[PDB]
RNA sequence: UCGA
DNA sequence: TATAATGGGAGCTGTCACGGATGC
DNA sequence: GCATCCGTGAGTCGAGG
C-alpha cells in the first residue's frame, strides 16, 4: 500500500530517471488525485473511532 | 479501516504514542522537578481525565513550552554564528587537484566491545551519498573508479560489498581535506543534494551547510 | 526593507500547479505598479503615466481594462514568497502569480512542508523581482518545481503528505 | 540528528568543522618574522612556511 | 517547471553560467526590440489576450527557448564588448 | 445586480476513431460538473455496443481447464476474446454466433473468424490464440448488442451445456475523464470551464458517443411532461 | 552593496556571452576582413 | 428552547464577584467613602503619613485629605480624551517651632485616576487596565548554597524599592558574613554596634555544633558600639569622612529607618512565622533611647545555624511556592508611585522652606504639586503594567483584569526568566490557572487567577475548601493560602456523596499536593469544584477533560480574540458559566428591582419599579471600542413586561439572552474536501454569508489637526485647490464629509488646505506656468484621505474649534476633527475561525450551496472540518461537542455540561437516539424509504465493522447516528461519500484576525531619516523587512542580482531607486545599481568615531563614494 | 501585549 | 552687587555561561 | 597553577497605540 515512504521513494526515483519536469508533473498528478480520493473516501472521526481495547 | 489506525500507518498524521493517549493510558507524568509521579493517568482523552489528572498534567505539558520557547532563541543563534563562520565558502574550481581524503568507516565498535558491526543504512548514506571517490575501490566484481560521484545505487552497492566483506571503509573527497583557498572544489564537494548531480561552481555551500545545520535546530530535544 | 513588497494571509491552493500561487489583485496592482502605467499608457487605457497613475489612485476611476492590462503585464513573471522564519534557502521560492479576487496569497500544498506553513492563519511576505537578471534568477534557481530534494539530506523536500498520502492510501 | 530522526549529510558539518580548524599556534619562529605563540591562519603559515623552504630558510 | 529545464541544465557546466546566459539574450532582446530574435515566426512564443494570441511580452521566456534551439551560442571571450554592441546596434536600429 | 451572459463555445479535437477531447467554456458558476457527472454516468452505462456473452470451446469442460496443443488457456483465451469489437452495421441485428475452426503450426487472429452479413470486425489483428503441431481449436463465440458492464453470473446465458459464459463489455467507451476549471469572462471571476476527454473502442467514435449521450439525457428532460 | 562572489555573481560564470550566429558571422566578416 | 444540564456536583458557593481583584483593591487603597479621621494606615493614606511631617516655617504636617468629584463623566472624558479623576485636597499646617506660629490650609495637589465599575481606567480618553503584578514576598528566606552543599544563605528581602537585599553566609573560613549593596563584611560589627555582647551571644548560639567561634572576634568586642559603629560606616562608606551623626543617620537609614526601610505586612507576618518571633515594627532593628535595638538579625542567624546544624524543626523554603510569591494589585502599584511623587514633593518642599521668606510662608507657598502629579500621569500612561484595555469582547475585558504578570517594574526582566519561574507550581491548584498562558516567549510569565481564587490583604492568593468533620462534608468554607493548605488532607470535588456524608471507603485527596487514597476519617477537607482549578476562560470550555492542555490553551486564549457577530449565538453546548461572564463584565443591562416596564426603545429603557420611581436606562449603542469592535446593547424586553429583580433588560455585545455568545453555532461536518482543509484551512458553505452568520460591525476612527503655521495657518474647508465637484460631493460646507455617505479607498474625509514651503519655481514650472496662464495657487492640498484598503459608511463627525466654549487645544492648533466611520464585515476568504477546543483554521473556499456535503433530507452543512486536525492535536472535546450538537440539532435543544462533571457517552447516545427517530420516523411516516445510496453507505459500514450485520437499513443507520455519524450526498455528483461521516452542531467563532486587516502592499513610499529605507509598518505605508535571514536564503540560493536589488535599487540607494521607477515607468531595463546610502552613513559614523574608512581600488589608490562632495 |  | 551661609545621595537586585585579565 | 571580576552576547517577520 503507497504511504509517506514509499511516495517520497517513487518521487527520488522519478527525479533520478525522468528528471525534474516530469516529476513536477508527477507531483501535481499525486496531488490531484490523492486529494480527490481522500474527499470520497468517508474518512471521518467519532468518539467511537478511538478504541478501547478489552486488553487495557 | 479505522481512521485513527489509518492515518498513523499512512503517516497523514499521528503517531503511536498520541494514538496510545486517545484510545489507551495517558501514561506517566513528572513532577515540576523532572521527577516521576509513581501514579499515572489511567484515562485516556476519550474516557476523560479527572481534574487532579489534568492538573498533573499541566506541569509537563508548561514545562515542554517554556524548553521550546528557551531553545529556539538558541537555535537561531547558533544557526547565525554558523551562518558566519562558514559564509566565505562558495565552490571556487573544478579541482583544487589534493591527493588527500577520508575514509569512511562502514563499520563501528560495539557498545559490547566484542566486535565491529555494521553501521546503520541511513548513516552511512549520510556519510556516503554524492561523494567522489579518492581511490579505485573493486568490490563485487564491480569498478568503482576515482572521480566517480557515488549515486545512491553505488552506496548501496558498498553496503553490500560491506556485508560481504570485502570493503571495511571508502575512501573519498571531502571538504576537510579540500586544498581550495576561501572555497572548496567541485570534486571534494561532490553532489549538489538538491539536483543530485554533481555541485554548480558557484554555489555557496557554506550557507547551505549553515542553514542544513540550523533549520532543525528547534526539533532538537 | 525593501520597496515592490507586500504581504498577506496565506490560503490552500490546491488548483495550483507546483510552479503557482495565487496573488490577490490590488497585490499586484500596487506591487507591479510601474509596469502597470507603463501598461496602461501603451493601450488607450491612458494619456500618459501620470494620468494612470492618478487613475489608479481613487478605487471608483478603476476599470476593468486596467486589470486586464495589469494581466499582461505580470505574463512570464515570477514573485518570490517568504514565510518568516526562514531557516533554509525553501524559505523563499518563486512562483507564477495567478490573478485571484480576495485578499489572501494561494499557495500551492507541496510547498506548505518546506515553508513549514500551514493555514492556522500564517502569513507570507511577496517581493517582486525587477530586472531581467533577477527574474532569470528566480525562474531557473528558484522556481518551486525547480527545488525537488532537500539540499540537506537529498531526500524529496516536494512530497505527498496529509490528505494525499491518505487518499492514495486509501 | 540522527536521535531526533534528522537526516542530515555530513559535508555541512565537515565544512563547519574545517572552519573550526582553519587557524594555528606558532611552536617556534624558524626563520620567519613570527612570534612563539602567535596565532594565524594555516593556509598563511603553509605559504610562509613554502617561501622560507624555497629560499632555504 | 521552465519547459525543457533538464536541456537548460544539460548545456552549461554550471546552473548559474545558464542564468547569466538567458538573463544577458534577454537584455539584447529587450533593447533590440525582439528583431534579433532567432526564433521564426510559428517558434514565437504567444500571449492570450481577449483580442486574440499576441507576441509574449516576457523576454526571458524568449531567452530559454530560443536557448532550447541551439541557434545561440556562449561563452567568455568571444568578442570585444563594444564590438558586439556596435554591430548589434547596426544590425537592429534601437 | 443585471446579468448577460454570452453564448458558450463547443470545441473539439479528435484523435482517429479512438480518442478525443471537448471543451465547453465559459458557463455558469457549477454548471461544470453539472453537465459533467451526469454525461459520464450515461456514457459509461447506457451507450449502445457490442460484447462477447457466451463461448464454446470443444472437448473444453469449464473455465478454469487447459487446452492440448495450445498455449494459452481457456481463461487466457477468453479475455483475448472480451478485448474483440465487434460492429452491427444492420440496426436490426440484436446477436450473432461467431465461428472459429484452425489448427496446426498457426497463430489465430480475429481475422480468421468466418464472415458474418453486416458484421465487421473492427480489430482483425487482435490476438487470440497460439496453436501448435497437433493443436486444434474449435470455437464458437455468441456476441450481442447491449450497454453497460454484465458479470458472466447476471446475464448467465448459454446456448448449450459446455458452453462457458463471459463478463459481458457492452460499452464502447473505455474511459470517461471530465475536468472543471475556473475561467474568467472579463470581471467574471467564477464561470466554469468544462474539458471531457472520452476513450472508445473505435466501433462508436468519442463524438458520436457524447452525442448520443446528449440525446438521452435530453429524452429524459422530457419525461417530466405528462402527469 | 555589492554583488556577491557565488551564483551568478562567480568570477567563473559571470563574464560569460550571448550572441546569436547572424550576428557572430556578422562580426566574423569584420575580423576577417581587417 | 429547553436546555439540559448534566452532572451530579452541587456548588455550595457562587463564584466571588470576577472583577473583585481590581475594585476592591482601588477601593482599599483610596478609601474615598471612608471618614477621613475613621481610615486606616493603608493606602494613599499610608502614604502621607511615611512622607509627612517634612522638617528642617521649619515644620509641616499632614492632618487629612479628601477627593471631589469628577469635574467630568466618564462618557464625555472617552469624548474629549481627557482622564476620569478626581480632585485630591489635603489639610495641612504650617507650624515654626520657636514662635509657635500655625498657619493650617487645604492645598490642592491635583487629580487621582478614578477605577470606574467595571475595574477599568480611562487615562486620556482611553479605556486601560492595570495587571496585577506577582513577585518574591518580602520576608527571611533560608536557601542552600549551590556552592557549598552542606551550607545555606539567609536572605532578608523588604518590599520593592524599599531597602536592600541582605545575605548571611557562612563563609569557609567560618566567619560569618553579611552582604547589603554588593560588599562582604563580618555580621560581628553590625551585632555589637547592635548592642549585643559576647556573653549574651555565647549564651544564646552556643548550642549549635561549637559553630559560634566563627561568631567570636576579640578586637570586636574591644570596642564600644560607637567604635564598631564608625568602623562599620568606614567599612560601607570608603573616602566619606567617619563623623559620629552621619554613622548614626546612615545605619539608621539603612536598617532602622520606616521612611525608608519597609517590609511588608506579610513582610513582617512571616518573618515572624519563620523565625517564631515577633515584630513591632516593619523594620530590621530600632532606634531606641539612642541606641540601636535588634529585631531581626539575631533571629536570622539563629535559624541559619540552626538549619546548618540539622537541628530538627528547621527547613529551607520554596520560593516559588504560592505562600512565598504574593500579587501586587492596582491599589498597591498605584500607592507605590503615589509615594514616590510625594517623596519628591517633600523634596520640593524641603528645598523651599530654607529660601524665601521665613516669617511669611503659607502651606500654599511650600506645596509644589507637579512632582505628584507627574508621578501618577506617569503610571498610569508610560508604566509597562498599565495596558490599553482589551475590550474586544467583554470576557476580553474581564479576563485581561483577570491576569498576573511576573514581569514590569520591580519584577522580572525577560532575561531574568527561567523555568523554575514558569513552571507549575503543585501550589498553583485553584490559585493560579495551569491552562491559560501565551504561547511564545512570555509562557509561564503571564497568567490568570483562578475561578474561585481570591487575593487576601497580604497579597497572597487564596481557594476555598469544605470543612469535613468525621466522613461529614459541611457548608462551611474555607479560604485557604498554600502555606495554610499544606496542613490538611483535602479530597478532590467528585467523591461520592449521600446526603453530606462521604460514600466512598477508598477516597482520592491530597496532602501537600501529592495524591493519595486515603480513609473518609482521614478526610479533614474537600474541594469546593472543579471549576476552581482553573481560569475563567477555561472554565468556558465543554468537554475540557478530554483536551489536550496544550490546545486547550489556545482555546481558552482565542475566546479572548472572538469577534462580536450581529447574530451571535450561545454555544449549543455550555459549561454553565456563560451567564455569569456576561453578568460581571457589566455587558448586559439588569433589573435593579421588581417592576414594570414602562418604555422599550432602541436608544432607551424606562422601568417603573416597586417604589412607583421612574428609572430611565440609557442604551450605549454602536460604540467603537479600543480594538474597533462595536459595543452596542440591544432591548430584550418589551412595554408592561413584568420583571424581577436581577432580570434581563437588554443583551450587551456578544451576548445572547444574558448568556454569553462568542459565535455561531454551525453544522460541520468532519471530512477532508479536495485539499481545500489541507493543514487546518476551511471550507465553508455560502450559504452563511446569505444569513449573515460570521458578520460583524468595526468601527474606525480617524483624526486630523488645522494647526497655526509659521507659513500661515491651515485651515479645513470644502474649498480645495485643483479638485472636481466629483472629489468635492460627499463635502458639507465646511468640507466635513456627510454622515451616511459610502467611502473608498482615497475619498476624502476632512478636507484641508496649508500654506506653501517656500517656492522658488524651476524653470519648468515657470514656462509650464507661462504656457497656461495660471497663477499657483497659495495654498494646497493637505486633505485627510481614506487609506488604501479601508472604507465604509461615515457614522459620526466630531469638530473642536479654538474660540468656542468648552474647547481648549494643545498649543499651535486651531481646531481637530474626527471622522468615525463603520463598516458591517461579512466573512470571507482569509479570515480566521477558531473554536473552544484549539481548532484555528483559516476560510480557504466558499462553497455555492449546491456543492457542499448535505444530508438525505436536502440540508447542505456549513462548514467542513478536516479530521486530520484532530488526532495530532489530541483535542476529542470538538467530537463530542459535535454529537452532542447533532442531538441538539434534531431534538431542538441545548446543553449544560459541566467540565469534568459533564455529559457522559451513554447519555449522549441515548439524546442521539432519540434524535434519530425525530430524523427518522418523519421519513418513514413521509412515505419515503431506504435510500439505494444509504444502502450502498451500509454496505460500507458493515465492512467496516461501524454496524452489525443482518440488522434492516433503519437499525444500522440508528447505529451509527449514534456513533454519531450519518450518510452524506456529495453535492457535485449525488453520489454519497463512501463512508458515513461524523456530522453535527459546533460552537465557532470569528477571530479578529482579519485578512481585510493584514493585506498589504507596496510599490514605492516614505523613506526613514537618517538611512533612507523605507518605512515599516502598513500605516506607515511601509515595505516589508527583508533580513539577514532572506539575504541567506538568497545567498543560498546564489541569486546575486535579486539580493543586490534588495540591498540597493529596492532600498536605499537613491540615485539607483529614483532612476528605477523612471526605468519601468519608461519601458526601459533598470539600471545597474550603486552604493547604497547606509553605507555612506556607515562610514559618516566611523569617521565621528575618529576612524579613517577608506574605500580603495586594486592598486590602493582611494575612491570617492561621496563624490567630492564631503572633500574640500 | 498580540500573531505566525 | 555686601547680615551670614563652606564635603551629594540614589542605588536596588530571581540568568548565564564564555572568555580573557587580575591576585594568593 | 587556581578563584574572581568584568564585558558581552542571548530567533525572524508582522500587528497595534
Ligand atoms: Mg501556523
Ligand atoms: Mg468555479
Ligand atoms: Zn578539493
Amino acid at each position: 500500500p503507497q504511504e509517506k515512504n514509499s511516495l517520497k521513494d517513487l518521487v527520488y526515483q522519478a527525479f533520478l530517471r525522468l528528471g525534474m519536469e516530469k516529476t513536477a508533473r508527477l507531483l501535481d498528478a499525486l496531488k490531484y488525485y490523492g486529494f480527490t480520493f481522500s474527499t470520497t473516501s468517508g474518512i471521518t472521526i467519532g468518539i467511537d473511532d478511538a478504541v478501547i481495547p478489552e486488553e487495557k | 479501516f479505522n481512521p485513527l489506525y489509518v492515518m498513523a500507518q499512512s503517516g497523514a498524521r499521528g503517531n503511536p504514542q498520541q494514538i496510545r493517549q486517545l484510545c489507551g493510558l495517558r501514561g506517566l507524568m513528572q513532577k515540576p522537578s523532572g521527577e516521576t509521579f509513581e501514579v499515572p493517568v489511567r484515562s485516556s482523552f476519550r474516557e476523560g481525565l479527572t481534574v487532579l489528572e489534568y492538573f498533573i498534567s499541566s506541569h509537563g505539558a508548561r514545562k515542554g513550552g517554556a524548553d521550546t520557547a528557551l531553545r529556539t532563541a538558541d537555535s537561531g543563534y547558533l544557526t547565525r554564528k554558523l551562518v558566519d563562520v562558514t559564509h566565505e565558502i562558495v565552490v571556487r574550481e573544478a579541482d583544487c587537484g589534493t591527493t588527500n581524503y577520508i575514509s569512511v568507516p562502514l563499520f563501528q565498535p560495539d557498545e559490547v566491545t566484542r566486535s565491529l558491526r555494521l553501521r546503520k543504512r541511513a548513516d552511512i548514506e549520510a556519510g556516503l551519498y554524492g561523494r567522489v571517490l579518492a581511490r579505485e575501490v573493486e568490490v563485487l566484481g564491480v569498478r568503482l573508479e576515482e572521480g566517480r560521484y557515488l549515486s545512491m545505487d553505488d552506496v548501496h552497492l558498498l553496503i553490500k560489498a560491506a556485508e560481504a566483506g570485502e570493503i571495511q571503509e571508502v575512501p573519498v573527497r571531502s571538504p576537510l581535506t579540500c586544498q581550495t583557498r576561501y572555497g572548496v572544489c567541485q570534486k571534494c564537494y561532490g553532489y549538489d543534494l538538491s539536483m543530485a548531480r554533481p555541485v554548480s561552481i558557484g554555489e555557496a555551500v557554506g550557507i547551505v551547510a549553515a542553514q542544513s545545520i540550523g533549520e532543525p535546530g528547534t526539533q532538537l530535544t | 526593507r525593501v520597496d515592490y513588497s507586500g504581504r498577506s494571509v496565506i490560503v490552500v491552493g490546491p488548483q495550483l500547479k507546483l510552479h503557482q500561487c495565487g496573488l490577490p489583485k490590488r497585490m499586484a496592482l500596487e506591487l507591479f505598479k510601474p509596469f502597470l502605467l507603463k501598461k496602461m499608457e501603451e493601450k488607450g487605457i491612458a494619456p500618459n503615466v501620470k494620468a494612470a497613475r492618478r487613475m489608479l489612485e481613487r478605487q471608483r476611476d478603476i476599470k476593468d481594462e486596467v486589470w486586464d492590462a495589469l494581466e499582461e503585464v505580470i505574463h512570464g513573471k515570477v514573485v518570490l514568497l517568504n514565510r518568516a522564519p526562514t531557516l533554509h534557502r525553501l524559505g523563499i521560492q518563486a512562483f507564477q502569480p495567478v490573478l485571484v479576487e480576495g485578499q489572501s496569497i494561494q499557495l500551492h500544498p507541496l510547498v506548505c512542508e518546506a515553508f513549514n506553513a500551514d493555514f492556522d492563519g500564517d502569513q507570507m511576505a511577496v517581493h517582486v523581482p525587477l530586472s531581467s537578471f533577477a527574474q532569470a534568477e528566480a525562474r531557473i534557481q528558484m522556481l518551486s518545481a525547480h527545488n525537488l530534494l532537500s539540499p540537506a539530506s537529498g531526500e524529496p523536500l516536494a512530497k505527498p503528505s496529509r490528505d494525499i498520502i491518505l487518499g492514495l492510501y486509501y | 540528528y540522527r536521535a531526533q530522526g534528522v537526516k542530515l549529510h555530513d559535508k555541512h558539518i565537515e565544512i563547519v568543522v574545517r572552519q573550526m580548524m582553519k587557524y594555528v599556534e606558532v611552536t617556534d619562529p624558524g626563520d620567519s618574522r613570527l612570534l612563539e605563540g602567535q596565532v594565524l591562519e594555516k593556509w598563511d603559515v603553509e605559504a610562509l612556511n613554502e617561501r622560507l623552504i624555497a629560499e632555504g630558510k | 517547471a521552465e519547459p525543457g529545464i533538464d536541456k537548460l541544465f544539460g548545456m552549461v557546466d554550471s546552473k548559474y553560467r545558464l542564468t547569466v546566459v538567458v538573463a544577458k539574450r534577454a537584455q539584447q532582446l529587450l533593447r533590440h526590440g525582439f528583431k534579433n530574435t532567432v526564433l521564426e515566426p510559428e517558434e514565437r512564443p504567444k500571449m492570450q489576450t481577449l483580442e486574440g494570441l499576441f507576441d509574449d511580452p516576457n523576454a526571458v521566456t524568449w531567452a530559454m527557448k530560443e536557448l532550447l534551439t541551439g541557434r545561440l551560442v556562449f561563452g567568455e571571450n568571444l568578442v570585444p564588448e563594444d564590438r558586439l554592441q556596435k554591430e548589434m546596434e547596426r544590425l537592429y536600429p534601437v | 445586480l443585471d446579468s448577460k451572459l454570452k453564448a458558450p463555445v463547443f470545441t473539439v479535437r479528435t484523435q482517429g476513431r479512438e480518442y478525443g477531447e471537448f471543451v465547453l467554456e465559459p458557463l455558469e458558476r457549477g454548471f461544470g460538473v453539472t453537465l459533467g457527472n451526469p454525461l459520464r454516468r450515461i456514457l459509461l452505462s447506457s451507450i449502445p455496443g457490442t460484447a462477447v456473452t457466451s463461448v464454446y470451446i470443444e472437448d473444453v469442460l469449464h473455465e478454469f481447464s487447459t487446452i492440448p496443443g495450445v498455449k494459452e488457456d481457456v481463461v487466457e483465451i477468453i479475455l483475448n476474446l472480451k478485448e474483440l469489437v465487434v460492429r452491427f452495421l444492420n440496426p436490426s441485428l440484436q446477436t450473432v454466433t461467431l465461428l472459429l475452426k484452425a489448427e496446426g503450426p498457426k497463430e489465430v487472429k480475429a481475422r480468421d473468424f468466418l464472415p458474418v452479413a453486416d458484421v465487421e470486425i473492427m480489430n482483425p489483428d487482435l490476438h487470440i490464440a497460439t496453436l501448435e503441431e497437433g493443436g486444434r481449436l474449435n470455437m464458437e463465440v455468441r456476441v450481442d448488442r447491449g450497454v453497460g458492464y454484465v458479470p458472466a453470473e447476471k446475464h448467465g446465458i448459454k446456448d448449450r451445456i459446455n458452453a462457458i459464459p463471459v463478463d459481458a463489455v457492452f460499452s464502447p467507451v473505455r474511459r470517461v475523464a471530465f475536468q472543471v476549471e475556473d475561467t474568467r469572462l472579463g470581471q467574471r471571476t467564477d464561470l466554469d470551464k468544462l474539458t471531457l476527454r472520452i476513450w472508445t473502442d473505435g466501433s462508436v467514435t468519442p463524438l458520436e458517443a457524447l452525442n448520443q449521450a446528449v440525446e438521452i439525457l435530453r429524452e429524459h428532460l422530457t419525461y417530466f411532461s405528462n402527469p | 552593496g555589492r554583488l556577491i562572489p557565488a551564483g551568478t555573481g562567480s568570477d567563473f560564470v559571470r563574464f560569460t556571452q550571448v550572441v546569436d550566429q547572424k550576428t557572430l558571422k556578422a562580426i566574423e566578416e569584420a575580423r576577417k576582413e581587417a | 428552547m429547553e436546555i439540559k444540564r448534566f452532572g451530579r456536583i452541587r456548588e455550595v458557593i457562587p463564584l466571588p464577584p470576577l472583577t473583585e481583584i481590581q475594585v476592591e483593591s482601588y477601593r482599599r487603597a483610596l478609601q474615598a467613602d471612608v471618614p477621613p479621621e475613621k481610615r486606616e494606615n493603608v493606602g494613599i493614606q499610608a502614604a502621607f503619613r511615611e512622607t509627612f511631617p517634612i522638617e528642617e516655617g521649619l515644620v509641616l504636617d499632614f492632618l487629612e485629605y479628601r477627593l471631589g468629584e469628577p469635574p467630568f463623566p466618564q462618557d464625555e472624558c472617552r469624548e474629549k480624551d481627557l482622564t476620569y479623576q478626581a480632585p485630591l485636597y489635603a489639610r495641612l499646617q504650617l507650624i515654626h517651632k520657636d514662635t509657635g506660629l500655625i498657619k493650617e490650609d487645604e492645598v490642592f495637589l491635583g487629580h487621582i485616576p478614578l477605577m470606574t465599575e467595571d475595574g477599568s481606567f480611562i487615562i486620556n480618553g482611553a479605556d486601560r487596565v492595570i495587571v496585577s503584578q506577582i513577585h518574591r514576598s518580602p520576608g527571611v528566606y533560608f536557601t542552600p548554597d549551590p556552592a557549598r552543599p552542606g551550607r545555606y544563605i539567609a536572605s532578608i528581602i523588604p518590599l520593592p524599592k524599599r531597602g536592600p537585599w541582605i545575605d548571611l553566609e557562612v563563609e569557609p573560613n567560618g566567619v560569618v558574613s553579611m552582604k547589603v549593596n554588593k560588599r562582604k563584611f563580618p555580621l560581628v560589627l553590625l551585632l555589637r554596634v547592635l548592642g549585643y555582647d559576647q556573653e549574651t551571644l555565647a549564651r544564646e548560639l552556643g548550642a549549635y555544633g561549637e559553630l559560634v567561634q566563627g561568631l567570636m572576634d576579640e578586637s570586636v568586642f574591644a570596642m564600644r558600639p560607637e567604635e564598631a559603629l564608625i568602623r562599620l560606616f568606614t567599612l560601607l562608606r570608603p573616602g566619606d569622612p567617619p563623623k559620629r551623626d552621619k554613622a548614626v543617620a546612615y545605619v539608621y537609614g539603612l536598617i532602622a529607618d520606616p521612611r525608608r526601610y519597609d517590609l511588608g505586612e506579610a513582610g513582617r507576618y512571616k518573618a515572624e512565622e519563620k523565625l517564631g518571633i515577633r515584630l513591632s515594627g516593619r523594620t530590621l532593628a530600632r532606634f531606641e533611647d539612642g541606641e540601636f535595638k535588634d529585631e531581626v538579625f539575631l533571629p536570622t542567624l539563629r535559624y541559619l545555624f540552626a538549619l546548618t546544624a540539622g537541628v530538627p524543626g528547621h527547613e529551607v523554603d520554596d520560593i516559588d511556592h504560592l505562600g512565598n510569591r504574593r500579587i501586587r494589585t492596582v491599589g498597591e502599584l498605584m500607592t507605590d508611585q503615589f509615594r514616590v511623587g510625594l517623596a519628591r514633593l517633600a523634596r520640593g518642599v524641603r528645598e523651599r522652606m530654607l529660601m524665601g521668606s521665613e516669617d511669611s510662608l503659607t502651606p500654599a507657598k511650600l506645596v509644589n504639586s507637579r512632582p505628584l502629579e507627574a508621578a501618577i500621569r506617569e503610571f498610569f500612561s508610560r508604566s509597562q503594567l498599565s495596558q490599553f484595555k482589551d475590550e474586544t469582547n467583554p470576557l476580553s475585558s474581564l479576563r485581561h483584569k483577570r491576569r498576573i504578570s511576573a514581569l514590569g517594574p520591580g519584577g522580572l526582566t525577560r532575561e531574568r526568566a527561567g523555568f523554575d519561574v514558569r513552571d507549575v507550581h503543585r501550589t498553583h491548584y485553584g490559585r493560579i490557572c495551569p491552562v491559560e498562558t501565551p504561547e511564545g516567549a512570555n509562557i509561564g510569565l503571564i497568567t490568570s487567577l483562578a475561578a474561585y481564587a481570591r487575593v487576601d490583604e497580604l497579597g497572597f492568593i487564596r481557594t476555598p475548601y469544605r470543612r469535613v468533620v468525621g466522613g461529614v462534608v459541611t457548608d462551611e468554607v474555607v479560604y485557604m493560602t498554600a502555606t495554610e493548605e499544606d496542613r490538611y488532607t483535602i479530597a478532590q470535588a467528585n467523591t461520592p456523596l449521600e446526603g453530606n456524608r462521604i460514600a466512598a471507603e477508598r477516597v482520592v485527596a491530597r496532602r501537600k499536593g501529592e495524591p493519595v487514597i486515603v480513609s473518609p476519617e482521614e478526610v479533614e477537607f474537600m474541594d469546593v469544584s472543579p471549576k476552581q482549578v482553573f481560569s475563567v476562560n477555561t472554565n468556558l470550555i465543554p468537554f475540557l477533560e478530554h483536551d489536550d492542555a496544550n490546545r486547550a490553551l489556545m482555546g481558552s486564549n482565542m475566546q479572548t480574540q472572538a469577534v462580536p457577530l450581529i447574530r451571535a449565538q450561545a454555544p449549543v453546548v455550555m459549561t454553565g458559566l456563560e451567564e455569569r461572564v456576561v453578568r460581571d463584565s457589566l455587558a448586559a443591562l439588569y433589573a435593579e428591582e421588581d417592576g414594570e416596564v414602562a418604555k422599550v426603545d432602541g436608544n432607551r429603557i424606562v422601568v417603573r419599579y416597586e417604589d412607583g420611581r421612574l428609572v430611565e436606562y440609557p442604551l450605549r449603542r454602536f460604540y467603537r471600542s479600543n480594538q474597533g469592535t462595536a459595543l452596542d446593547q440591544r432591548p430584550r424586553v418589551v412595554v408592561g413586561q413584568r420583571v424581577r429583580k436581577g432580570d434581563l433588560l437588554a443583551d450587551g455585545p456578544a451576548s445572547e439572552n444574558g448568556f454569553l455568545a462568542l459565535g455561531q453555532n454551525v453544522l460541520v461536518a468532519i471530512m477532508p474536501f479536495d485539499g481545500y482543509n489541507f493543514e487546518d484551512a476551511i471550507v465553508i458553505s455560502e450559504e452563511l454569508l446569505k444569513r449573515d452568520f460570521y458578520t460583524s460591525i468595526h468601527i474606525e476612527r480617524y483624526e486630523i489637526e488645522a494647526r497655526d503655521t509659521k507659513l500661515g495657518p491651515e485651515r479645513i474647508t470644502r474649498d480645495i485647490p485643483h479638485l472636481s465637484e466629483a472629489a468635492l460631493r460627499d463635502l458639507d460646507e465646511e468640507g466635513v464629509v456627510r454622515i451616511g455617505a459610502e467611502v473608498k479607498p482615497g475619498d476624502i474625509l476632512v478636507g484641508r488646505t496649508s500654506f506653501k514651503g517656500e517656492s522658488e519655481p524651476t524653470p519648468e514650472e515657470r514656462l509650464l506656468r507661462s504656457i497656461f496662464g495660471e497663477k499657483a495657487r497659495d495654498v494646497k492640498d493637505t486633505s485627510l484621505r481614506v487609506p488604501p484598503g479601508e472604507g465604509g459608511i461615515v457614522v459620526r463627525t466630531v469638530r473642536l474649534r479654538r474660540g468656542d466654549p468648552g474647547v481648549e487645544l494643545k498649543p499651535g492648533v486651531r481646531e481637530v476633527v474626527r471622522v468615525y466611520v463603520a463598516q458591517k464585515r461579512k466573512l470571507q476568504v482569509g479570515d480566521k475561525l477558531a473554536n473552544r477546543h484549539g481548532n484555528k483554521g483559516v476560510v480557504a473556499k466558499i462553497l455555492p450551496v449546491e456543492d457542499m456535503p448535505h444530508l438525505p433530507d436536502g440540508t447542505p452543512v456549513d462548514v467542513i472540518l478536516n479530521p486530520l486536525g484532530v488526532p495530532s492535536r489530541m483535542n476529542l472535546g470538538q467530537i463530542l461537542e459535535t454529537h452532542l450538537g447533532l442531538a441538539g440539532y434534531f431534538l431542538g435543544q441545548r446543553y449544560i455540561s459541566p467540565i469534568f462533571d459533564g455529559a457522559k457517552e451513554p447519555e449522549i447516545k441515548e439524546l442521539l437516539a432519540q434524535a434519530f427517530e425525530v430524523y427518522f420516523g418523519k421519513r418513514k411516516g413521509e412515505g419515503f424509504g431506504v435510500d439505494k445510496r444509504e444502502v450502498e453507505v451500509l454496505r460500507r459500514a458493515e465492512k467496516l465493522g461501524l454496524v452489525t450485520p443482518g440488522k434492516t437499513p433503519e437499525e444500522q443507520l440508528k447505529e451509527l447516528f449514534l456513533q454519531g455519524k450519518v450518510v452524506l450526498y456529495d453535492g457535485r455528483t449525488g453520489e454519497p461519500i463512501e463512508g458515513p461521516i461524523v456530522v453535527g452542531q459546533m460552537f465557532i467563532m470569528k477571530l479578529y484576525h482579519m485578512v481585510e486587516d493584514k493585506m498589504h502592499a507596496r510599490s514605492t513610499g516614505p523613506y526613514s531619516l537618517i538611512t533612507q529605507q523605507p518605512l515599516g509598518g502598513k500605516a506607515q505605508f511601509g515595505g516589508q523587512r527583508f533580513g539577514e535571514m532572506e539575504v541567506w536564503a538568497l545567498e543560498a540560493y546564489g541569486a546575486a542580482h535579486t539580493l543586490q536589488e534588495m540591498l540597493t535599487l529596492k532600498s536605499d540607494d537613491i540615485e539607483g531607486r529614483n532612476a528605477a521607477y523612471e526605468a519601468i515607468i519608461k519601458g526601459e531595463d533598470v539600471p545597474e545599481p550603486s552604493v547604497p546610502e547606509s553605507f555612506r552613513v556607515l562610514v559618516k559614523e566611523l569617521q565621528a568615531l575618529a576612524l579613517d574608512v577608506q574605500t580603495l581600488d586594486e592598486k590602493d589608490n582611494p575612491v570617492d563614494i561621496f563624490e567630492g562632495l564631503a572633500s574640500k
